[PDB]
């Protein structure tokens, strides 16, 4: 009975660093929204996270969010033939901010948003950020409407409301074209989780409700009273 | 500062917090070690379960008020202890050989019974915890199962993909949904398929949420005494639904040839302690 | 200054590490603690409520609903197996989606032991006796209740009280077994056969049905953390 | 007397670090399993550290890692011409994980898996890694059969089961094509050492059992009483 | 914490632990400074060895019991004291003028013998020590050596390389398999050249396992009594084989003419405290 | 912060290092400790156990078992050499497979005494005297038993006690002695001499055969370490 449980702790199933978005962004000009690339703070993007999540109704946590931004070289002519390092920009915007509606734009100075300057070649960058809500607990499910008349949207998507992660390059880049990736990752630390239940057994199909297409339960075995394979697969 | 601790492998280890934020230091990871049978008489109605039968009490808690220690209203009008706490009974449901399954959404199911659509109609706010008490009246040859189940925050997935759900579909007036055992091919209905519970979780795994059995041999009635599960302390009644009974028979109900065929489902609920907040003239319909 | 040396290991991204970084939000206080009920400590407490297992997983019924009903007919069988399934909490079909499998399933290794609680749904004047065994790995399968009356087993009289309990054993090389159990650190075989056969009066329908709860006892542990093969997603949902 | 045995000791015979693998990843689009490298985790594909192991039966040690990752640039056309730093993600796979197919999967994201991303131009990567066995103590010889029929695999192939360390490129590349070659490096630590047992005198064919041909006990000398030289090599 | 100590060359040095881990920290590499014969009853068969022979106690351990200090178990049957202890005689193996070497795989080498044949059969774990004893009756004009040795898991190598080998070459059910002085060239067999002991080493360095010398001058027999070794405390017997003995005779038999000619060799084993676990109505075979 | 000075050394690989590192399984618990018998703590206790040597190591015998038995015939001889070889416990012939030489071969240095068993497989009833004699390097190896006899030497019954032990002194110029000996830092020559002749009586074989075993004494130590250059590979063996 001396087999107690550590790492079946409320800590160590959710304190792991999971990729919540993968952004896209290049650094020429012409299409001023290749330029830069917006995120709605969701957790419901990817999937790996979202049923981790998903086993209890509410949450509150303080989380350490990091980028492992990379960057390629766009094909075609006109190349850099050599490249200073580039840095990157990535600003929170509170919700209810002003956001940029381009590149070069006047709002990118974050004056009260807390922006990070990134070099390539270095560590990634990390910040930690508090239990920001004006409820008491981040709830993972939400069973009523927007409105008190009952229209609006229904579900999670209405206390979700965590503004956006606006990333941009600063550097003019007067020769060359290239790309550049954003993969943000979550971890969430000293979390406390409320009423648990059920993993959601249907696959995910959206990132607004809890559509699904019905499925079966289980697999299917041969019998009632199948026991698998009685000698090995040879023979 | 300077604390030495243990790690789980003399070994220790010293680290200091260098920031001036409590969500700045590290995660913590490490832990410091002619028969007799009850009557609940609650307001002006009660009841008879058995005196053999379990009561399952929520989540363990029993339901009370919402103190002063962790209130965020303005000001705080009165809440009523007899007005509504009566065993509200609602429509009676019929158990056949075929049937799939029932739910309810109770913040929007009791606003037509007694003064608690009349409270809740005019007070900005709400909180009350429930007392349901589902019963079918039983008989040594009328074999069958029942789960009931009140799962809180029961997101109900729309029947077609890329639609929102209505809310005429959704939840009811006086009726308990049926639960297909087969798919709804509904363009704005719910996607109801009993092997999926709505939510799209396994069937199987609805026992996390207070649940009790209605097993015809061993039980005649279940009693679920539910507590207020919310974020928020107080939220309006008509947005949101604080939680779903779910009626699913996992046996269907097998008589003979010459018994009843018209056995019987009622729910019995009563709220408790139910306070209000933010009265505005509104009477909202 | 302080003439440091940069040891392997700068300038790196461990996902399972713990250190401290600057606050983003400071100064921010945060909403005050409310006591939601229901604060579960650690993951196992979800693995110690009862889930139904779908036993009767036939390729036609698991589409349906009846595939966690267990038939069990009434009449002289005396040679009839209820259900038999390999003990693998981990991979086999009837326990992979039942609660304790989904948070098992989440963690690479399982050892403890396991309850299946076998609820009777049949009318109150019905009777009958049942072998349940866990037969452990040795040999070959039971195949008739001679062969499974040697392995640890529990008679149970559905008329005295429905709801046996068998709180399968851990017997085992190893202290851990792989919840992808080989032959190596495999687990023996369940099953349940008829004591005396159902007798049920006239006035009762013959047939009944019973059904299988599954939950870890005390003593259940997990040891490592992997990715869940059940779930997966092709693109940026949205 | 006073010449006792420090370098002798059951440590500093085995805490230093041996080279175990040598792979090889290129990073362009076509044949996807040239873009990742896959290895079961064994110790006896190198002979260098087969042979210090071999010398006793049982073990139980903890282990520090190290990858020397290098690269080189691959010959042809639509070269570079300029290039920025080119990062390694290094992934282990528990027994029982799902493992990516190719690069750019859906399970990359490694949220329970201890993933850990490595830049070029700085120290090689170091982890910790105790004592990971079902058993008491990673058995080097194993006199017994997988199944209880006595079928199946024979040897030591029945409790290695460690799992695999998948390694691969987190940047696109869009003009060039570049290789890179993995050396994982084993030092193990707090070792102890269980039931002596002689040298392998023939020399190893394979890495699934115990396999040789049979060797010569020694070299040969001239007759039974041959003393070598008695004089220089000259005249 | 703050610790100091020495250096192999005042002199010291300051490591500090910084992580919570027991193998995140650096290696120790540091150190704290007509006539009497003997006659062994075991179960109901004696033996009657020397009064001056040795007797080699294993690994220096003498065989006991596994206690609840160190069990794995679920639940612990009983283990017989009498029924498996006796001294068990296995078959007499020919000592001839070039006989290359002779060995056994005791664990399935007992599998007929008495009831330990007849509870490893049934139960799915086992345990036991092993109390060797081989014997050649000697003469004074019959010079000669023998060596004996309980290698330790001793995988041996199949005759072609890229193949496995086969449970009927590997071990024998009554017999020994003989150590070819040459090479064998089977397809499946073993690779059974006796100057590398099959396991591929220098058959000279065999001594560092228990061995014993049965030197045809100065000694009758030879006993060992090896202890039970592996990693795991219980594992079936079937598929796996505890030890090996190996009798390698490294000088010849060299007798005269007017001398006997069919000196024999047996092996006469007893297990010591045979415990076993997980009883399973099998019956194996 | 604090303004450290990174000194040469950073970011380097050394192989025979000591550092620190964060862990990759963090709070993993381990199976608990069990005694297996035969915990060797120093390396040096595999080269206290006697291995036989193969002495008689021709070219036709090494590849045959008849490498390790020493021809000692009975007749009159008087001057015929049982054995000689120089005492090198890492280059020579002789020693280099044995147990002594495998671990010692691994260490560059070596230092302490070897002691040299040499067990008479015989019949009981025959009767010789040997002298073994350890000749150190002085000038040239012993030719005949006059020059034998002023090295260091055993005169052994081999009818009184089989087994006789020489115990090869540790006289040399400097405390350690490299494995891959050169004119300097090299060892005397050992030889074996009849003494008086095997008298075999007519009932026994007149051949015998005598084996040697060679194991370090308790002072013996190794001084550096670098690769075995005796096992070998060509590709990643697969
Ligand atoms: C460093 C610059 C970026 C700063 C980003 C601000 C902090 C990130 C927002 C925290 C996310 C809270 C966790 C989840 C919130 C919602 O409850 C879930 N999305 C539910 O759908
Ligand atoms: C940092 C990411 C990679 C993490 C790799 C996991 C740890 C490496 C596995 C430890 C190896 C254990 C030592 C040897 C195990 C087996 O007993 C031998 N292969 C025997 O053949």
């Amino acid at each position: 009975n001396y087999h107690s449980r550590t790492e079946s702790s409320i800590e160590n199933f959710l304190c792991r660093a999971a990729c919540v978005y993968i952004a896209t962004y290049k650094s020429a000009g012409g299409t001023p929204t290749e330029r830069y690339a917006s995120w709605r703070i969701n957790t419901r993007q990817m999937v790996q996270l979202r049923r981790k999540f998903e086993l209890f109704t509410y949450l509150r946590f303080d989380m350490e969010i990091t980028f492992v931004i990379t960057s390629t070289q766009d094909p075609g002519t006109q190349l850099a033939q050599d490249m200073p390092v580039l840095t990157h920009q990535i600003m929170y915007i509170p919700p209810g901010g002003p956001v940029p509606n381009s590149a070069t734009d006047f709002a990118w100075q974050s004056s009260t948003n807390p922006s990070i300057f990134w070099t390539e070649g270095c560590a990634p960058a990390r910040m930690s950020v508090p239990f920001i809500s004006i409820g008491n607990a981040y709830s993972n499910f939400y069973d009523g409407w927007s409105h008190f008349t009952q229209e609006g949207v229904y579900g999670f998507n209405s206390l979700n409301n965590m503004g956006h992660i606006y990333v941009r390059h600063v550097n003019e880049q007067s020769l060359g074209v290239s790309t550049s990736t954003l993969r943000v990752y979550f971890k969430p630390k000293h979390v406390r989780a409320w009423v648990p239940r059920p993993p959601r057994l249907s696959p995910y199909v959206k990132s607004s409700n809890v559509n699904f297409k019905p499925t079966a339960v289980t697999t299917e075995r041969k019998d009632i009273n199948d026991v698998g394979t009685l000698r090995p697969v040879g023979y | 500062g300077a604390q030495v601790s243990t790690q789980k492998t003399t070994i220790h280890y010293t680290n200091i917090n260098y920031y001036k934020d409590a969500a700045s230091n590290s995660a913590n990871r490490q832990d410091f070690t002619s028969d007799r049978v009850r009557s609940i008489t609650l307001g002006n109605s009660t009841i008879t379960t058995q005196e053999c039968a379990n009561v399952v009490v929520g989540y363990g808690v029993w339901p009370s008020y919402l103190q002063d220690n962790e209130a965020t209203a303005e000001d705080q009008p009165t809440q009523p202890d007899v007005a509504t706490c009566r065993f509200y009974t609602l429509d009676s449901i019929q158990w056949q050989k075929e049937s799939d399954g029932w739910w309810w959404k109770f913040p929007e199911a009791l606003k037509n019974m007694g003064l608690f659509g009349q409270n809740m109609e005019y007070h900005y706010l709400g909180r009350s915890g429930y007392t349901i008490h589902v019963q079918c009246n039983a008989s040594k040859f009328h074999q069958g199962c029942l789960l009931v189940v009140c799962v809180p925050e029961a997101e109900m997935g729309c029947s077609d993909v890329e639609r929102e759900v209505v809310a005429a579909s959704l939840s009811s007036e006086d009726t308990a949904k049926s639960f297909s055992r087969t798919e709804s091919n509904g363009q704005h209905t719910v996607q109801t398929v009993v092997y999926n519970a709505g939510m799209g979780v396994g069937v199987g795994n609805l026992t996390i949420f207070p649940h009790q059995w209605i097993n015809l041999r061993t039980n005649n009635s279940a009693t679920i005494v539910m507590p207020y599960i919310n974020s928020v302390p107080m939220d309006n009644m008509f947005r949101h639904y604080n939680f779903t009974l779910m009626i699913i028979p996992f046996a269907k109900l097998e008589y003979t040839e010459q018994a009843s065929n018209y056995v019987p489902i009622t729910v019995t609920v009563a709220p408790m302690c139910a306070e209000y907040n933010g009265l505005r003239l509104a009477s909202h319909q | 200054g302080l003439p440091t040396m940069l040891t392997p290991g700068s300038n790196q991204f461990l996902t399972s590490d713990d250190f401290q970084s600057p606050s983003a939000m400071p100064q921010f206080d945060v909403t005050p603690e409310m006591k939601i009920p229901g604060e579960v400590h650690n993951l196992m407490e979800i693995a110690e409520v009862d889930s139904v297992v779908p036993v009767n997983n036939t390729k036609e019924n698991i589409n349906s609903m009846e595939a966690y009903r267990i038939p069990v007919t009434g009449g002289d069988q005396l040679h009839t197996q209820v259900f038999g399934f390999q003990m693998q909490p981990g991979l086999n079909s009837v326990f992979k989606r039942t609660l304790l499998g989904e948070i098992l399933n989440y963690y690479a290794h399982w050892s403890g032991s396991v309850k299946l609680t076998f609820v009777f749904c049949g009318s109150a004047m019905a009777t009958g006796k049942f072998l349940l065994a866990y037969s452990p790995p040795g040999a070959s399968p039971p195949q008739n209740r001679k062969q499974a009356m040697l392995g640890t087993h529990v008679i149970w009289d559905v008329g005295l009280q429905s709801s046996c309990v068998l709180c399968i054993p851990w017997i085992s090389q190893t202290h851990y077994r792989l919840v992808q159990q080989d032959e190596y650190t495999s687990a023996g075989y369940v099953t349940c056969w008829y004591q005396t056969g159902l007798i049920v009066p006239p006035g009762a329908p013959p047939s009944c049905t019973i059904l299988c709860f599954a939950s870890a006892c005390n003593d259940f542990s997990v040891r490592n953390l992997r990715d869940t093969p059940f779930i997966e997603q092709t693109q940026l949902l949205q």
